[PDB]
């Protein structure tokens, strides 16, 4: 019942870059790891086993290095196909246990985002529910503060988001925050406002609407 | 000087019918005899001839005390690991140079020799072993490995793994996967009367 | 060509029982074996279970010991996932994996996965609301417009833009699970504020589990 402790949890880098990410084991696992690559929404692939092992078709690039219980998986070189998630496995001990996962995002220059408050629509209202979402896109990095205010008031406990993955040529985040009410608590009140907080930001922007108004 | 004229059997080693699977690495002791080292290099039938601490450019003039001739099969990805400090399954596990290597590494493809149709499960290599190796060290056993907290009692099974695993030398393989024969000369020089010479 | 495809995985209430098939070709499953590994949704992965297609040896993670059992066929050369008193804790991807020998060795080859779903929940279609540009919005800018899609089960959804005409500028976020425990996510796209009145944009959903698939389209409110 070995544990896999896996650095970094997330590195963002530049293509052509070389990267170096390592496991260390509870235990000494002789040379029993391996390291997959996955891409979201397809299976793992794997890269490297018995710790410095080539599996066919692999770029050369890929390196692994054991010593003692330290593990690590090397790029010489970073291509546009090499960002995805790594993880690293060992079949030593079973259970056998995978890494926490590293995450490789590419680098990216401060971009601020482009914020939208879409209003609920009637067709919504007719059902007794009313969602207000708040829009915002094409910006990096990940890290980014939504803050719901209806009449300036935080509205709290009600509000869900969702982030996007880089774009395949933006390579940019996007987020949607939605705020859901019921229809007598959304006539309740008639500002409802977006502030978001961002790197990239000077000041926070306050993207609002009124009920009642076009 | 040797004082007697006596060609050495590096045939008997290279032109082998079967090798050694590496974790029994065979080894043959040469002395009382003479030999001509730049024949080998000339011959350029070989894919890896590295030498270390030592010219290869023509350097039979030079004696020895003993030579030592370690022959053994091994994939071609592995080669890179018959070298002085060198990490890997093959370099921990199964045969180990010393760092202060003087000798040569002879390594050339052998997919014709050593592959079968549906693949040759003669060579095998040692996976699993508690410490690494100590320099030409050489471990033969095939007790039962124990990865669990539990005992095996020679049994195979998850955490009693049977310590020699076989290569897939499928003939269809590719390179880095296809047998490589090595050969390493070693070259004992030591106080002792010089056994081995070069030509004339 | 050595292929792994998964089977058998679908939508079953918390307790009840589901057994995910793993067919295999293009070798022979002796000496090999067979992992049962899954992944809860944005998550790590996480091994199960393991066999030993020769000798019927078997071994689970400590997790979901009792519960599941795994089992192999070799004249079938398949191996199958038996999974009872299921929990929500065990909704993930499972996908089955091979490798060489008791272990020691990587996993190979990796079916493509499939999805299990533990939830009291029914499966119910999707509701589909505009959510319109605004009417005060830069003209040099580019207004920004979008579908929401909310109240369906089953997680598979698919979304398209004028029945894949707009595949520039559009961002389709991951759904996310509502307190009630139906999922909801939204798709937006971005275009020119010009071609707001002049263009007509339409937001496609799909969803296979229910039967459920419409259109709605997008305008302004003027009001
Ligand atoms: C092996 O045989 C070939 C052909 O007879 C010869 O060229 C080569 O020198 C031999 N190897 C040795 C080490 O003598």
């Amino acid at each position: 019942d070995i544990q896999m402790t896996q650095s970094p949890s997330s590195l963002s880098a530049s293509v052509g870059d070389r990267v170096t990410i390592t496991c260390r084991a509870s235990q000494s696992v002789s040379s029993a790891v391996a390291w997959y690559q996955q891409k979201p929404g397809k299976a793992p692939k794997l890269l490297i086993y018995s710790a410095s092992d080539l599996y066919s078709g692999v770029p050369s690039r890929f390196s692994g290095s054991r010593s003692g219980t330290d593990f690590t998986l090397t790029i010489s070189s970073l291509q546009p196909e090499d960002f995805a998630t790594y993880y690293c496995q060992q079949s030593y001990r079973y259970p056998i246990t995978f890494g926490q996962g590293t995450k490789v995002e590419i680098k990216r220059t401060v971009a601020a985002p482009s914020v939208f408050i879409f209003p609920p629509s009637d067709e919504q209202l007719k059902s007794g529910t009313a969602s207000v979402v708040c829009l915002l896109n094409n910006f990096y990095p990940r890290e980014a503060k939504v803050q719901w205010k209806v009449d300036n008031a935080l509205q709290s406990g009600n509000s869900q988001e969702s982030v996007t993955e880089q774009d395949s040529k933006d390579s940019t985040y996007s987020l949607s925050s939605t705020l859901t009410l019921s229809k007598a608590d959304y006539e309740k009140h008639k500002v409802y406002a977006c502030e978001v907080t961002h790197q990239g930001l000077s000041s926070p922007v306050t993207k609002s609407f009124n009920r009642g108004e076009c | 000087f040797p004082n007697i004229t006596n060609l050495c059997p590096f045939g008997e080693v290279f032109n082998a019918t079967r090798f050694a699977s590496v974790y029994a690495w065979n080894r043959k002791r040469i002395s009382n005899c003479v030999a001509d080292y730049s024949v080998l290099y000339n011959s350029a039938s070989f894919s890896t001839f590295k030498c270390y601490g030592v010219s290869p450019t023509k350097l039979n003039d030079l004696c020895f005390t003993n030579v030592y001739a370690d022959s053994f099969v091994i994939r071609g990805d592995e080669v890179r690991q018959i070298a002085p400090g060198q990490t890997g399954k093959i370099a921990d596990y199964n045969y180990k140079l010393p760092d202060d290597f003087t000798g040569c590494v002879i390594a050339w493809n052998s997919n014709n020799l050593d592959s079968k149709v549906g693949g040759n499960y003669n060579y095998l290599y040692r996976l699993f072993r508690k410490s690494n190796l100590k320099p030409f060290e050489r471990d033969i056993s095939t007790e039962i490995y124990q990865a669990g907290s539990t005992p095996c009692n020679g049994v195979e099974g998850f955490n009693c793994y049977f310590p020699l695993q076989s290569y897939g030398f499928q003939p269809t393989n590719g390179v880095g996967y296809q047998p490589y024969r090595v050969v390493v000369l070693s070259f004992e020089l030591l106080h002792a009367p010089a056994t081995v010479c070069g030509p004339k | 060509e050595v292929q792994l495809v998964e089977s058998g995985g679908g939508l079953v209430q918390p307790g009840g029982s589901l057994r995910l098939s793993c067919a295999a070709s293009g070798f022979d499953l002796g000496g090999y074996s067979m992992h049962w590994v899954r992944q809860a949704p944005g998550k790590g992965l996480e091994w199960v279970a393991g066999i030993y297609a020769s000798g019927g040896a078997t071994a689970y993670a400590d997790s979901v010991k009792g519960r599941f059992t795994i089992s192999a066929d070799t004249s079938k050369n398949t191996a199958y996932l038996q999974m009872n008193s299921l929990r929500a804790e065990d909704t993930a991807v499972y996908y089955c994996a091979r490798s060489y020998y008791y272990g020691g060795f990587g996993m190979d080859y990796w079916g493509q996965g499939t999805l299990v779903t533990v939830s009291s929940a029914s499966t119910k279609g999707p509701s589909v609301f505009p959510l319109a540009p605004s009417s005060k919005s830069t003209s040099g800018g580019t207004a920004a417009l979008g579908c929401l899609v909310k109240d369906y089960f089953p997680e598979p959804v698919t979304v398209s833009w004028n029945s894949g005409a707009l595949t520039s500028g559009v961002h389709t976020f991951p759904a996310v699970l509502q307190s009630s425990g139906l999922y909801s996510l939204s798709s937006v796209v971005t275009v020119p504020s010009s071609s707001l009145g002049t263009q007509t944009y339409i937001c496609n959903v799909n969803h296979k589990p229910s039967n459920t698939k419409v259109d709605k389209k997008v305008e302004p409110k003027s009001c």
